[PDB]
RNA sequence: GUAGUCUGCCAUACGCAGGAAGACCCGCUGAACUGAAGCAUCUCAUUAAGCGGAGGAAAAGAAACUAACUAGGAUUCCCUUAGUAAAGGCGAUCGAAAAGGGAACAGCCCAACGUCUUAAUCCCGAGGGAAAUGUAGUCGGUUCACCUAUUGCACUGGUC
RNA sequence: GGAUACUUUGAGAGUAGUGUCUUAAGGGGGUGGUAUGUCCCAUCCAAGGCUAAAUAACGUGAGAGACCGAUAGAUUACAAG
RNA sequence: GUAUAGUAUUAUGCUUAC
RNA sequence: AUCAUGACAGGUUAAUCUUUGAAUGCAAAUUGCGCUAAACUCGAUCGAGAAGCAUGGGUGUGACAGUACUACA
């Protein structure tokens, strides 16, 4: 554990780390892509929820 | 434009200019292998009718398939039980040759997820069909809001459960009518009429 | 000895002969000399399109494009790569014949790559030319009509069909 | 068969017994349907959790020319003459729906003042 | 208005037909027209589109076709 | 035997270490009786088929 | 000879596929016992076993749909229609749909085609690469009406 | 879509699918449950794609009972697959 | 597929398909 | 081991993780037969251990093959 937080320390915050340095997680949850390309919008759909978003109201007594 | 007249011209395949074109194509498709790979697509305007669009990751295939239909299988032509299934030969595939065509390519290429298919040739041996695929862990895929969804891993391997537009053919999901009413799917209808329901109050 | 691929290319290339080659498909095999082809080049050359990294912060250059330039009748002339699908250029020439636009068919596909900056074009058309030139321009214009004034006589009804070997001619005299 | 019993019509040839379905779920789906829309009407507020409205609909064949029941939605014809924008008016809580166009002009009457019964005392937040 | 009103998509059509010219069966039919036996022509066209009113549409075209070559010829 | 491969010498090692009476501690530990070693055997009566 | 392309094969850098489980789900393949007091069509059954493939649900889904009205309006499921219309050595048996009531309710966009946009697009992280064999974008124009911020997913233990 | 062959359906001079051969049109085409031509009226615009919720659950993991009480209840209340 | 003799079809050459 | 420098049959997470198995350096009824730029670690330039090296397909990068296409010689 003294190697391993010091071992981390130098290849944390950069683009591709060892394999023993990365999170165990699942085969599912990493192959799932990340939640803002499944969920970005079309050019066409973007410009339209200007206007078109899920806006609140009610109604008076 | 310009894909207004390669639509035209592919509509009159029976004709002096076009059936020459085919031919040495399909002279070109015998010597080569069954399954390979093309760098482009032989028709640009059909491939983006099915969904092709010409980035990285975005993946065609030619494969053939032999015409006729399939003979069932017996050890030594022998047929047991009742008489009226006693054929060999008059057989047909419930599968169209297109499903077997993508089907085959589906084997060989797991990893790669199938768009849709379309055809090219023929002669009197083999039918010849061209399936776009995709591979969806490629960044350029993985981004883009109109073709993400089939980085989804609902939509692992189609072409094994038909749900490609040959697919959907076979299935007869392509028709909305009186004659189409019994087929969610065959199946899932057949058994919703034949459970035996027994309710709580009777 | 010859590796099945170099095999293929060259029945490939012997095939093509040995067929009776439709009209349409055949009318693509004739082409600019290398006279008038060198000229017609510099045209495209000084008209050259812009790589990146040139731009700051002319020239019509593919298939789809090509054909808006053609059906508005805006275009001057049109360029062709010789080789090819054969099946997306095929018409290039039925619409210039139909609508009186002159029109090249030029060699090497590779070269209208070269000149446009990427490795292949198949197409080039040029709508509004330049004051500074257009005398150039004038020349080019009655070199190809004058030029392929040869050709689409002939080849209507022509068929560039049975070349029939050496050894086969040998066999027939017998 | 015996006796002056009417005819042996019973439909169980097919292996039924294997093919049970037996409902002792119902009390406990009343449940997860009932707590679903709780768990609804909480994250939908302040809007109200009845809606959205729909129209009020002629039944088709003749056995129910009488009646009269509710739609699927609004035409873009009577959006536009109570005074709504068809697009935007499915985020003001009015389901919204093209392909009808038979509906002649005495249930039009009926809708547009449903529609400005709504819009009267609609307000945002 | 909203309609198409083909201009673009039908001239198309036209310089591809110039260009590709008639289809072996098409040929074969205007043979028997050229006979004079367009009753016999007219069920060749219904063994090979299949309907009644594919086929006359067909003869309808096909007839202009060849009274075409009688102002040519 | 002999000629044994080493893994069928692996097995026959484990066939006869495992073949013993039960320990004596066990017994006064959990106080349950009449527990019997499972894996024993006799040569001659049982053969193993491994 | 060299300089582009096209086609093929090999080597390498980085993430991916396989196997488990399979009640439910999707696509194929496919019996016979049995019933008809025999048996061959029919029935058991478009079932069992077999082959192939998914997910926490799957599949379906936004009209080449019903209807003939005082008209409905994506898909799925429950009740009824209905043991009916129909099918059938018209024997044994088999057998739906629209409408009506209820649960739930959400719509969207490529292709081409706008005969326009100087690829205006995307990946890699100062510049390379893909792409014109086509990526990206609202059809153009006048004129009144009007809308302005929220929405998904994520949520913890202890004491008395 | 058509002819023909097989499987399939309540679908009946073909409900759906598939083989073989054949193969359209686009001021036009599909549907309206008896084949075929023919005149009206009505209603939709196929051959590409995505999409929550209601729904299913003889597998696996973690409160209730008018059930069984060691030949019962699961093959197994125990050093049992 | 193709070239030539003769009664759309018979005859015997061609090779590049096969 | 006791008012804590905190007992242990408590519960997580992270290490370590033998020979195997999709089993993946090539095999297998065998503890058979290989290969490697640096770095790592003992070993005193040069050995060993440790850790690498599979097939298929994707994008990029490089190299080779061709009387395939083309221009300039």
């Amino acid at each position: 554990v003294s190697q391993r937080k010091a071992l981390q320390e130098k290849y944390a915050k950069a683009k591709l780390v060892p394999i023993d340095l990365r999170k165990h997680q699942e085969k599912s949850l990493r192959n799932k892509l990340a939640p803002k390309y499944a969920n970005k919008l079309t050019a066409q759909e973007s410009r339209r929820h200007k206007c078109l978003f899920e806006r609140k109201f009610a109604l008076k007594a | 434009g310009a894909f207004t007249y390669l639509r035209e011209l592919y509509t009159k395949k029976q004709s002096e200019v076009m059936r020459f074109i085919l031919r040495l194509r399909c002279w070109e498709y015998r010597q080569l292998p069954e399954l390979v790979r093309l760098t482009h697509p032989s028709r640009p305007d059909k491939a983006r009718r099915m969904g092709y669009k010409a980035k990285q990751g975005m993946v065609v295939y030619r494969i053939r398939v032999r015409k006729g239909s399939r003979r069932r299988v017996a050890s030594k032509n022998r047929q047991y039980g009742k008489p009226r299934t006693h054929h060999i030969y008059k057989l047909t595939p419930s599968l169209n040759l297109q499903a077997i065509a993508e089907q085959k390519a589906g084997k060989q290429l797991p990893s790669l997820r199938l768009l849709n298919s379309y055809w090219v040739n023929q002669d009197g041996a083999f039918k010849y069909f061209e399936c776009i695929f995709v591979d969806p862990v490629h960044p350029a895929i993985q981004h883009d809001a109109k073709l993400n969804w089939i980085c989804d891993s609902v939509h692992t391997r189609r072409e094994a459960r038909g749900l490609t537009a040959a697919g959907r053919k076979h299935r007869g999901l392509s028709g909305v009518g009186h004659g189409f009413r019994h087929l969610p799917s065959r199946y899932a209808d057949w058994k919703v009429r034949n459970v035996f329901k027994l309710r709580r109050w009777r | 000895r010859f590796p099945k691929y170099v095999q293929l290319q060259r029945q490939k290339r012997i095939l093509m002969k040995r067929l009776k080659v439709p009209p349409p498909v055949n009318h693509f095999n004739h082409t600019l000399g290398k006279d008038a082809a060198v000229a017609l080049f510099k045209f495209l050359e000084k008209y050259r399109p812009e790589t990146k990294t040139e731009k700051k912060q002319a020239l019509v250059q593919g298939v789809k494009n090509v054909t808006a330039a053609i059906e508005s009748k805006k275009a001057q002339l049109v360029i062709i790569a010789h080789d090819v699908p054969i099946e997306l250029v095929i018409w290039m020439p039925a619409l210039c014949r139909n609508l009186e636009i002159p029109y090249c068919i030029v060699k090497s596909k590779s070269r209208l790559g070269q000149i446009v900056g990427m490795k292949t074009c198949s197409c080039v058309a040029l709508a509004e030319v330049k004051p500074e030139d257009r005398a150039a321009f004038t020349k080019i214009v009655d070199s190809v009509n004058s030029g392929f004034l040869a050709h689409y006589k002939e080849e209507m009804h022509q068929w560039g069909g049975g070349e029939l070997s050496e050894k086969t001619i040998e066999k027939l005299k017998a | 068969v015996a006796k002056n019993n009417q005819i042996p019509n019973d439909h169980l040839r097919k292996y039924w017994y294997h093919r049970v379905k037996t409902f002792f779920d119902d009390p406990a789906r009343a449940q997860r349907r009932r707590n679903a829309r709780n768990l609804r009407a909480k994250k939908i507020a302040p809007r109200p959790a009845e809606g959205p409205l729909r129209p009020i609909v002629r039944c088709p064949t003749v056995r129910y020319n009488m009646k009269t029941r509710l739609g699927r939605g609004f035409t873009p014809k009577e959006l536009v003459a109570a005074g709504f924008d068809p697009a935007l008016a499915r985020f003001q809580g009015i389901a919204v729906d093209a392909r009808r166009a038979h509906s002649k002009d005495a249930m039009v009457k009926q809708n547009v003042e449903r529609l400005q019964a709504y819009k009267a005392r609609l307000i945002k937040v | 208005g909203l309609h198409s009103s083909g201009k673009r998509v039908n001239f198309a059509r036209k310089i591809v037909h110039e260009l590709v010219g008639w289809q072996p069966y098409e040929r074969h039919t205007m043979d028997l027209i050229k006979i004079e036996r367009r009753r016999a022509a007219r069920q060749f066209l219904k063994k090979r589109l299949g309907t009644h009113r594919r086929a006359m549409k067909k003869l309808n075209t096909l007839e202009e076709v060849v009274q075409e070559e009688s102002l040519h010829h | 035997a002999a000629h044994k491969t080493l893994r069928t010498k692996r097995i026959l090692c484990k066939a006869m270490k495992v073949n013993r009476p039960m320990p004596q501690f066990i017994r006064q530990m959990t106080g349950v009786r009449h527990i019997r070693n499972p894996l024993t055997r006799h040569w001659r009566r049982r053969k193993m088929n491994i």
